């Protein structure tokens, strides 16, 4: 019934939340390297292009 | 230190001067940029010979 669900509901719901938080973390990390990236074409199209 | 001689990444448009003042956890960059703001068109001769 209600006791053993919410057990189980619990630790799948902590778990997807801190795999959730690592998938978060992977998106900020290729956010900044696709910042620095972009810079850096800019660079290419004002002298090089 | 160079106004010309390089892209102007620092500079937006042609840089002729830049001004550094301090800031919070950082340092703040002012540049001069010149922009046209007007368009004239006139017949170009490439050069000529004699």
């Amino acid at each position: 019934d209600v006791l053993e669900q919410d057990a189980q509901i619990d630790r799948l719901i902590n778990g997807r939340l801190t795999t959730l938080n690592a998938f978060v973390a992977q998106q900020l990390v290729r956010s900044e390297s696709a910042a620095l990236s972009a810079q850096l074409a800019k660079d290419k199209v004002n002298e090089c292009v | 230190k160079a106004q010309s001689k390089r892209s102007g990444f620092c500079g937006q448009g042609t840089h002729i001067v830049s001004f550094v003042v301090n800031a919070p956890n950082g340092l703040y960059f002012m540049h001069v940029g010149y922009y046209p703001s007007n368009h004239i068109e006139v017949v170009s001769a490439y050069g000529l010979c004699d």
